[PDB]
């Protein structure tokens, strides 16, 4: 249920929330060949599970 | 008499000018009552406005609540 939208202002400052996020890969797509690709997490994305 | 009897008749002929009157005096019984329901207006939707109009229309007293939330960043 936790998105890292959820921690700038109320825990940590944003930019720090930022890099949090980026050390992660999240799946996401279909691309144009509909495949399913990964990306850095950005600051919309919930939490990871393992 | 011809006179008297005009007199009479004559008294109400300006029944129109009368009720105008009537509609002014009923008016500003009235229209007072806007200043009550112009405030609430006003409390309702000034929330709504931007920062910066909720700032010019309080000439200033109004600012952001601190709540310990959301400060600066270094
Ligand atoms: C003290 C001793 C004790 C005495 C005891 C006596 C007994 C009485 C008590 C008195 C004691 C104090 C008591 C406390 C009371 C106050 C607290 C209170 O009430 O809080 C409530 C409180 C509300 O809290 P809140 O809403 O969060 O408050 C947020 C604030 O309002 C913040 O909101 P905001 O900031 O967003 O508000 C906006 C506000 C912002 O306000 C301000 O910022 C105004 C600043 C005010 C400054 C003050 C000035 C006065 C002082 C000056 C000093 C003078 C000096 C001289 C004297 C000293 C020196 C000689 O602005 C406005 O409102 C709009 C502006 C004005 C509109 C009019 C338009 C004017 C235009 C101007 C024209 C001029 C040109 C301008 C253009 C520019 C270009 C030129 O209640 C709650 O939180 C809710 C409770 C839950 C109950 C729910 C109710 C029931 C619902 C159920 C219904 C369902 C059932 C069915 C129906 C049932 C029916 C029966
Ligand atoms: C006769 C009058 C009958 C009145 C009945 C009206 C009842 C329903 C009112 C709904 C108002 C909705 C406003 C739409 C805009 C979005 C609101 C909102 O939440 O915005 C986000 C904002 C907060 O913004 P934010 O932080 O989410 O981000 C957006 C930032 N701004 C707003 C600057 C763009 O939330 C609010 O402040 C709540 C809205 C309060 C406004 C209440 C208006 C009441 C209207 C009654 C006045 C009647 C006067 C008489 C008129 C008669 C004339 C003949």
């Amino acid at each position: 249920q936790l998105h890292f939208r959820h921690l700038v202002g109320e825990v940590l400052p944003e930019k720090r929330v930022k890099q949090i996020a980026a050390e992660y890969d999240v799946t996401d797509g279909p691309n144009d060949q509909g495949e399913m690709y990964t990306r850095p997490g950005i600051l919309g994305d919930a939490f990871p599970s393992p | 008499s011809r006179a008297v009897y005009a007199k009479l008749w004559a008294s109400t002929a300006q029944y129109t000018q009368r009720r105008h009157y009537a509609w002014y005096q009923i008016w500003s019984r009235v229209i007072p009552w806007s200043v009550p329901w112009g405030i609430f207006a006003m409390w309702m939707v000034f929330p709504a406005m931007p920062v910066e109009y909720r700032q010019a229309l309080t000439f200033g007293i109004w600012q952001k609540p601190n709540i310990g939330t959301h400060g600066p960043d270094p």
